[PDB]
């Protein structure tokens, strides 16, 4: 239904070199799939029965400024990805 | 070599479970080490306005605990870190979702052949977060629970009594189960023999 | 030994992963006899001529479909259907494929310096992102042209801001600013260029 939009910040300064460094970013992105959009459905014609269900899922996605990503449905495991993505 | 504080990994945002544990964690370096304090919506957080909560920090390592988080516990989480030479704040949010589920049939409905004159019982059982809607149908026309097609609700038992059935009462018998996050149907056939 | 009409012991289940790693549905199947199974894109039958490089399998009641190298085209519902003498069952579920991204950072921040009057000074970052993030520098809040007096350059990652000669009039708050389409970011550090003596 609603995207949720989740965005982190960091502010650090050192008075004693007078630096400083900010930062702000998206940092989890929550969305909501329609029930349509994970469904299931049986029919028994032997038996005259059928049985059908549907329903949201949502979905989240995290980043960071450190090159590593995050993403999964809320309820299943998150997976861990390593920017600059290669394979093995 | 004094080095003002400066975050190595912040905080992140953290999405939960109405009811589980919700954790913030940060990796800080500086030298004098820093004093940290954490806070939430602009006011400091203790346990006075969060009760349970754990805090710690040892080895550039800090870490916010909450136990059994509740809807009422989103906001904006910040930790913030100080000594002679500077200071620096990391923020973060904290959203905490309801615990739901789509409508289960554990029990489905099952076809049945009996004989005129007959009590016939046809029964579901529906699991669901809300708690479901459930309605009983008979070729699409829903059934108005009365003595004759008793409808009746134990735990998560839903029963449709028909004291006594007739060819006419045959059919397609479906029962629906709605919430907001979801729906599901069983549905069966009931042949009764003259 | 019991005609039984084919039913998901556990559906399929939608899934989020990375344009370019491996994508697989999973499903468990009952039935008897054992239910023809096939796949679906979007209503569409699914064959190595739709998606080259697919692994399907189908054994031990467990059917599989893997994509090993998944693409962002590849995103949309993907359905299981199970079929048999006695009936037939179907089970959808999405494919959501997320591109990479990365908000700037700074591997490497500017840093406050004093030097001498005609003095050659280097002002460096290091900066990274997905997309790659525009940069640009500022003193005392006002944004550089890169040109003979200020010339900046890039070399790789590594951005920097050379001042040829040095003097008083440069001295200042200088800082740089990273942008892309997921985040910001900013070093600011100072320069002071010593006077006559």
């Amino acid at each position: 239904m609603a995207t949720s939009e989740l965005s982190s910040e960091v502010s650090e300064e050192n008075s004693e070199r007078r630096e400083a460094f900010w930062a702000e970013w998206k940092d989890l992105t929550l969305s909501t799939r329609p029930e349509e959009g994970s469904s299931l459905h049986e029919e028994d014609t032997q038996r005259h029965e059928t049985y059908h269900q549907q329903g949201q899922s949502q979905v989240l996605v995290q980043r960071s400024p450190w090159l590593m990503m995050r993403m999964g449905i809320l309820g299943r495991g998150l997976q861990e990805y390593q920017l600059p993505y290669q394979r093995v | 070599t004094t080095q003002a504080p400066t975050f190595t990994q912040p905080l992140q945002s953290v999405v939960v479970l109405e009811g589980s544990t919700a954790t913030f964690e940060a990796h800080i370096s500086g030298f004098p080490v820093p004093e940290v304090s954490w806070f939430r919506d602009g006011q400091v957080i203790s346990t006075s306005t969060l009760p349970g909560v754990q805090i710690s920090f040892s080895d550039g390592r800090a870490k916010l605990t909450i136990p059994a988080v509740t809807k009422a516990n989103s906001g904006r989480y910040s930790l913030k870190a100080t000594n002679g030479s500077g200071q620096a704040t990391s923020t973060a949010e904290l959203l905490v979702k309801a615990e739901t589920a789509p409508p289960n049939f554990v029990q489905r409905l099952q076809s049945m052949t009996v004989r005129q004159g007959s009590q016939v019982r046809l029964q579901v059982r529906v699991t669901g977060i809300p708690t479901p809607v459930v309605k009983f149908y008979r070729d699409g026309a829903e059934i108005q629970s009365s003595l004759d097609f008793q409808i009746s609700q134990e735990g998560d038992l839903y029963s449709l009594l028909i004291a006594e059935a007739y060819p006419e009462d045959s059919g397609t018998y479906s029962v629906n189960a709605t919430n907001s996050v979801g729906r599901a149907t069983s549905t069966a056939e009931l042949l009764v023999q003259g």
